[PDB]
């Protein structure tokens, strides 16, 4: 929660009205913010970021491969390389624009 | 027509590379193309994407249908093209001359026919001697290696139909479908 963000970050102390305004405005004009309920949570990458095993896009054969962006990666643990091997080695594929 | 996707199914394989291929591929269900939803589907570019739709056109690979928002349909009867006229320069390096075997003198590395050396021929030495130099003459050596260039094309050239064999049949038969 934003609370927590600001208690981690030890920015806690940032007023009340902005800490109020940050919660109920900022974290509400957020494009699709994906809020189950309470807590916030990621928006863009519907997939979580688990760097493996994407063969149900591959054998999603009705889209072409499913536009697979490289701007939801390269931002792990391995720049998408370490995976890519692997995924030059298993059907993966690879190439750009 | 599902089997005339499956001659282009061997065509992409065969020839256009990625870039081209999976273009190619959208190319598959014939129903619905527009530019506008090509150009976000594959996530390419602009100018790319209208370089490559401009190169498809080249082949009159499809029928831009305007609306302005567009189509695109199959077009190339060319897979006979690029092969009757294939075939005719292949077989034109291939076809050799003769055997060809002029008399050539190593030191001047000079060319003679088998004609040139025979007035040359030296009856007191019982073989052939260069024109100006007394150097006894070799065989046309390197010269044009069309012959080995005839075998090589041969295995080279013949050896991508068994690759093609699924295309080429499938084309056949399914042309015979069409009617
Ligand atoms: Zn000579």
């Amino acid at each position: 929660t934003l609370d927590e963000i600001l208690d981690e970050t030890q920015h806690l102390d940032i007023g009340l009205k902005q800490k109020q305004w940050l919660m109920t405005e900022a974290l509400v004009n957020n494009p699709k913010i994906e809020v189950i309920d309470g807590k916030y949570a990621f928006k863009p990458k519907y997939n979580v970021r688990d760097k493996k095993a994407l063969l149900r896009l591959l054998d999603q054969h009705d889209q072409r491969g499913l536009g697979g962006i490289l701007l939801e990666d390269i931002e792990e643990a391995l720049p998408n390389s370490q995976k890519a091997v692997k995924a030059l080695g298993d059907q993966i594929l690879f190439v750009n624009r | 027509p599902a089997a005339l996707k499956r001659l282009a199914k061997y065509v992409i394989r065969g020839f256009y590379g990625i870039e081209h291929a999976l273009a190619l591929d959208i190319l598959i269900r014939n129903s619905c193309v527009k530019e506008e939803d090509m150009l976000e589907l594959l996530k390419f570019d602009r100018k790319q994407l209208r370089s490559v739709l401009n190169n498809l056109k080249g082949d009159k690979f499809i029928k831009c249908r305007m609306r302005y928002f567009i189509n695109y349909r199959t077009l190339v009867n060319v897979v006979k093209y690029k092969l009757d006229h294939m075939r005719r320069r292949i077989e034109t390096d291939e076809r050799d001359s003769t055997n060809r075997a002029s008399f050539k003198c190593p030191v001047c590395s000079s060319t003679f026919t088998d004609l040139e050396a025979n007035q040359l021929f030296d009856p007191m030495t019982g073989t052939f001697r260069c024109t100006f130099c007394h150097t006894e003459v070799e065989e046309d050596e390197s010269a044009m290696p069309k012959k080995d260039a005839r075998t090589l094309l041969a295995r080279f050239n013949e050896q991508i139909e068994p690759i093609y064999a699924l295309l080429r049949e499938t084309e056949d038969v399914n042309l015979a479908y069409e009617i």
